């Protein structure tokens, strides 16, 4: 459990979406592409982020706090 | 136009997966990160997050192979070997885990 912080830091990317206008354009453009995918990996992800629309406020808050 | 993501759309998807991983949903993160790597397999930031998501899912063998791809992409972060060691410990490869952990401390 001690190494969990260093693993999360490794998974954290080292900003282009700081402006809220750019964030909404990125999300709408992302949902349009995955909805056109036919592979089971793209279809499963298109279902998942459609259920994360209520989490968009938590997303933008995390970006600005880094 | 085309089954592809812009630079900002790739970051958005990476952020969606990283948030799931942060909040202890590695299965949901893996779903979003696999899609990002299906459309842009060269996305290194997406792959590192998938490695950690797989470790949290006790999928050490898969996580180690994704680290191998990072290594040959030019990944030179020392924490890469911490993931390899953790992946080998999940699979019982204790001697390989020690070898990888020595490289983590060397760099
Ligand atoms: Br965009
Ligand atoms: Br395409
Ligand atoms: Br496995
Ligand atoms: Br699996």
């Amino acid at each position: 459990r001690l190494a969990d912080r260093a693993l999360l830091d490794f998974a954290t990317p080292h900003h282009d979406l700081l402006r809220p206008v750019d964030f909404h354009q990125a999300m709408q453009g992302l949902r349009s592409v995955l909805a056109e995918g036919q592979s089971p990996e793209l279809r499963a992800a298109a279902i998942l982020l459609e259920q994360m629309h209520a989490d968009e406020q938590l997303m933008q808050m995390t970006l600005h706090l880094l | 136009h085309g089954m592809t993501l812009s630079a900002k759309q790739q970051s958005a998807l990476l952020l969606l997966g990283w948030l799931q991983l942060q909040y202890g949903h590695p299965d949901r993160a893996r779903i979003l990160l696999d899609a990002l790597l299906a459309l842009h397999p060269e996305h290194k930031e997406g792959r590192r997050a998938l490695v950690v998501s797989l470790l949290k899912l006790q999928k050490g063998s898969m996580a180690k192979e994704h680290c191998t791809l990072l290594q040959e992409q030019g990944e030179q972060s020392a924490a890469l070997w911490l993931c390899v060691s953790r992946a080998c410990q999940q699979e019982g490869n204790l001697e390989e885990a020690r070898s990888a952990y020595q490289r983590y401390l060397a760099q």
